[PDB]
């Protein structure tokens, strides 16, 4: 049951802070070590994630370069990359077959643009 | 189990490993 990752979750920016992130992000839970893999054409990040309350986090090592993510990209990466560890969670309305981010009650970014 | 889930490592990677 515990070991399916590798899987490209392309990442959604649905909250207008996150309308900076960058050209494409490929987010995939590594469940087969249980870490958060987060990696794109300039981006490398190795997490272990955490539960509380149903909130999803990961405290992250990232490595990436800059100007790829421009200057606001990074700035939403990092943003992005906070709400998992102030705990994310995965969740929404109208989805059956796609995972959706959201913290502080609401959704500010998505796996797949399910919705 | 739910809209989405993955609140649980076990929901998470079942909804994952699916």
């Amino acid at each position: 049951s515990s070991s399916n990752s590798e899987k490209e979750w392309h990442i959604v920016p649905v909250s207008k802070d996150y309308f900076s992130i960058p050209n494409d992000l490929l987010w995939s839970f590594n469940t087969t070590n249980k870490s958060i893999n987060v990696y794109s054409k300039c981006i490398s990040g190795k997490a272990v994630y955490s539960f509380n309350a149903g909130k999803f986090m990961g405290n992250f090592n990232v490595k990436e370069v800059d100007g790829c993510f421009m200057d606001a990209q990074k700035i939403a990466i990092d943003k992005l990359f906070s709400m998992l560890k102030d705990g994310v969670v995965l969740k929404g309305n109208k989805i059956n077959d796609t995972i959706l981010i959201e913290k502080d009650g609401e959704v500010k970014l998505k796996l797949i643009r399910g919705i | 189990s739910e809209t989405t889930l993955l609140e649980d490592e076990k929901s998470l990677v079942s909804y994952l490993n699916y």
